[PDB]
């Protein structure tokens, strides 16, 4: 538990949990999907990357909707959905195993 | 609501039935497209938006499976 | 790059999907093409019996009832509430400031 | 003292404005800080220690 | 599995206890009302 | 009038198992980052400091830096309660050993700390005060039986108002029909008031969970 090493506080600032503090990657949005394949194999998956990466992409979505000054509840209902929506398909197993039709 | 009904007039219109060549000629540019390229050459946040309107014309065939049946709750 | 916050946060349609989706869509199925996806899937998960309309729906309509009136009712008020003691942090902060050149 | 008075005066004028400064910020420039040798407490305050 | 459910709320009580530990505002309320108190005067020769 | 159901308390009905539940609390955390706090870091905060205040006329020298230990056992019995009443969750609380984690190592902190710094009172707390001998030695016993097995019951007590209160909302959604418009009126105007009822006790059991722990760190 500490700050990345590749941040520099000379060069970017004060740090910033939502920024990536590495190298400057090309992001997966503008890769012609040509580069599909390379972007993906050059992306480490360790559980220490992945992991930094969730966190990164966490504080971007509070910079987001939490973060600004006049925060409403969309943050908070879109939790709440997003979790609702992970749990029914992880108890997808008990819940189609009643269903309502019989054919369908 | 009335704006919402006013801009389905607008988009939600049938096709023009004469465009039957006019989508010929994309479908076989598309069919060109298809054993030479033009998706290796597009950007995946555009190819992720191309395959999601074929998820939104794909719907329709489902919403229309459900009007052959009459309700659209489950088969009645 | 200097982190700078900003005062409102994104915009929002639905109470909660992002607006960065709805106008995702515009430049090629316009202003209608994420409703007509959002009805067709939830049509799609109720037909095909993929969403279970278990006993538990009904508490996920009472939920969004109550949530709903619940927000609407008093989410002006805590809002405030909440600005005002933001306000009067920022008047310490800017009083201290003063009254340490002074 | 009045060069001392002035460099603290300094110190304020080129201090960020505390409307948009990160909590990081904060605690550089004013170093009372917190840490791992430091007076525990369930709001960490300027006295909430000792009260007695 | 109870040893592992276990582990899993008491680890969650942890790092809710830390997040509660650090969840607080700073405030600084020290002017310099005591410096204007410091004034150093000459003792006069009479 | 038609059926029921029960068994919304199965850990592992998929691979990535139930454990998660316990898990999304830790997203609701406030993750503070300006000098200026958001919206709802300074609600989140009022309220602790809110409640630390209250909890302060009954802290004690013994419990002297042990309040964030209570709040944040408040804190995690309220998102445990919240969140166990959303539909597609498994009630966690259900499940005996998160209230065995609730319960039973925080009460062995509290009566071997009490054994080992005052003796004769944790034993004299066995007894009713100025009770007169021929009164005593019953009054011992069954309080022995009481403080060995309180916790046990707080415990219990945790899981049976989310047990109950999510037996009852399946209960009243199994009965239901969405056809009829009649019944499916009836059954959410009848959750929604089961609602407010199973939202009100569980901030209420929370709360005076905390005031039990406060006490009973005190001493
Ligand atoms: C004894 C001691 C006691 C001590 C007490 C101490 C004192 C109390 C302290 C309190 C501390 C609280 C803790 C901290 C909270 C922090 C909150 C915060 O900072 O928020 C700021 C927030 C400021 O918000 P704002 O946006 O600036 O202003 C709000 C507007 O005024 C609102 O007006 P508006 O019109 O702009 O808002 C509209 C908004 C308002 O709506 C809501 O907020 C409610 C949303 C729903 C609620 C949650 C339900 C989610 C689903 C659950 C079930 C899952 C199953 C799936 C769905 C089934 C049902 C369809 O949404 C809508 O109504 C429109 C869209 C509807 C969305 C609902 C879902 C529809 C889905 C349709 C299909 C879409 C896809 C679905 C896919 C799945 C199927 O203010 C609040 O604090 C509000 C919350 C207050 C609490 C409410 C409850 C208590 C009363
Ligand atoms: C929303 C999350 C944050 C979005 C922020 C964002 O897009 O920019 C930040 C950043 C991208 O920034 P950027 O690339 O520099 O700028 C691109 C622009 O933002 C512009 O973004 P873009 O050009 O890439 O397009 C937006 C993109 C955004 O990218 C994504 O798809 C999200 C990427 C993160 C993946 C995980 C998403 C969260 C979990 C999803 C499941 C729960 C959702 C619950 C709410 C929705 C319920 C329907 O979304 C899409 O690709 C469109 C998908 C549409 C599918 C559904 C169609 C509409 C249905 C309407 C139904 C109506 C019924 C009535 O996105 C992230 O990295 C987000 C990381 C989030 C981490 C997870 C945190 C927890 C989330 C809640 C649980």
């Amino acid at each position: 538990g500490d700050y990345p090493a590749e941040y520099n506080p000379k060069v970017h600032g004060p740090y910033d949990p939502a920024r990536f503090y590495g190298k400057a990657d090309v992001p997966l949005g503008q890769v012609k999907l040509g580069e599909l394949s390379q972007w993906l194999g050059r992306r480490n998956k360790n559980p220490q990357a992945v992991a930094a990466a969730v966190s990164r992409g966490w504080w971007r979505w509070q910079h987001k909707y939490v973060l600004p000054r006049k925060g409403g509840i969309a943050p908070y209902i879109q939790l709440i959905v997003g979790c609702s929506i992970f749990f029914y398909a992880i108890n997808y197993g008990k819940m189609v195993a009643h269903r309502q039709r019989k054919y369908h | 609501l009335a704006t919402f009904l006013k801009y389905a007039k607008v988009e939600l219109t049938p096709p023009g039935p004469a465009d039957v060549p006019k989508i010929q000629e994309g479908i076989q540019n598309l069919i060109h497209s298809a054993k030479t390229g033009k998706w290796k050459q597009v950007s995946v946040r555009e190819a992720w938006l191309n395959t999601l309107i074929v998820t939104e014309i794909a719907m329709w065939f489902f919403v229309g499976e459900c009007i052959g049946k009459g309700s659209v709750i489950g088969y009645r | 790059p200097r982190p700078l916050r900003p005062v409102n946060p994104g915009k929002v349609r639905v109470g909660f999907v992002p607006e960065e989706w709805f106008t995702f869509f515009y430049n090629k199925t316009g202003v209608t093409g994420p409703y007509v996806l959002g009805a067709g899937a939830l049509t799609f998960l109720l037909s095909k019996e993929i969403y279970v309309v278990e006993h538990e729906f009904y508490t996920g309509v009472a939920i969004a009832i109550m949530g709903t009136y619940g927000v609407k009712k008093f989410g002006k008020q805590i809002a405030d509430y909440a600005d005002k003691g933001i306000g009067e942090i920022e008047q310490s902060f800017k009083e201290y400031q003063d009254s340490s050149k002074i | 003292r009045i060069e001392n008075y002035k460099a603290e005066l300094g110190k304020l004028g080129q201090m960020i404005p505390f409307e948009h400064m990160t909590l990081e910020d904060f605690f550089e420039a004013f170093p009372e800080k917190v840490l791992n040798p430091d007076p525990p407490s369930p709001n960490v305050k300027k006295k909430p220690f000792k009260n007695n | 599995p109870w040893i592992m459910v276990f582990l899993v709320s008491m680890a969650l009580l942890w790092a809710i206890m830390t997040m509660v530990f650090f969840l607080y505002q700073p405030r600084s309320v020290s002017s310099a009302k005591g410096f204007s108190d410091r004034t150093v005067y000459l003792n006069w020769k009479w | 009038m038609m059926a029921s159901l029960f068994s919304v308390f199965d850990p592992t009905s998929s691979f990535l198992s139930n454990w998660l539940s316990m898990l999304i609390p830790l997203l609701f955390m406030v993750m503070s980052f300006w000098l200026i706090p958001s919206r709802p870091q300074f609600l989140a905060k009022s309220v602790l400091m809110g409640l630390n205040r209250e909890m302060s006329l009954l802290m004690g020298p013994a419990s002297f830096g042990a309040n964030i230990l209570v709040i944040a056992l408040f804190l995690f019995i309220l998102f445990n309660n919240f969140i166990g009443l959303f539909p597609y969750i498994f009630t966690a609380t259900s499940h005996l050993a998160v209230t065995l984690s609730l319960a039973v190592p925080l009460w062995i902190s509290f009566i071997l700390y009490t054994w080992i710094k005052e003796t004769t009172n944790a034993l004299a707390h066995l007894v009713p005060l100025g009770t007169p001998a021929p009164l005593m030695p019953f009054m011992v016993l069954m309080e022995i039986i009481s403080n060995m097995i309180r916790p046990i019951t707080l415990s219990v007590r945790l899981a049976a108002n989310m047990i109950a209160g999510h037996l009852l909302l399946t209960l009243l959604g199994a009965q239901g029909t969405l056809e009829n418009l009649y019944v499916t009126s009836i059954v959410v105007f009848s959750q929604i008031i089961l609602l407010m009822l199973e939202f009100s006790v569980a901030i209420i059991q929370s709360y005076v969970f905390m005031t039990l722990m406060t006490l009973y760190a005190s001493e």
